[PDB]
């Protein structure tokens, strides 16, 4: 399956990138809350959008 | 060239010698990997009856 998605201007291309940036960030923070439970390992997380 | 072309080349040069702007490009490559193997298996061997 192929699902194209067209970005006409920049503002649509932040929101599209921000939802993948956050869904990736939110996935790392989920993996921390299991590694935190297990203790003695580290998954290190991507900051918040636009903060470096 | 002729003084007419000298003045024309002088505008071309001035436009063409514009301070070219610089770009700081940060890429961010994030990958996350894991997975779970499971091998559980039970073997019963009996001299009289048979083995598996």
């Amino acid at each position: 399956f192929i699902r194209p998605t067209i970005l006409r201007d920049a503002n649509v291309y932040s929101g599209i990138s921000s939802n993948k940036y956050t869904l990736f960030r939110a996935q790392q923070l989920d993996a921390v809350a299991q590694e935190g439970y297990a203790t003695s390992p580290d998954r290190q997380v991507l900051p918040e959008y636009g903060q470096d | 060239a002729q003084p007419d072309v000298m003045a024309e080349l002088e505008q071309v040069v001035a436009k063409l010698d514009i301070r070219r702007a610089q770009v700081l490009v940060e890429a961010i490559i994030v990958e996350i990997a894991d997975g779970d193997g499971l091998n559980l298996g039970v073997q019963w061997a009996n001299t009289n009856g048979g083995g598996t």
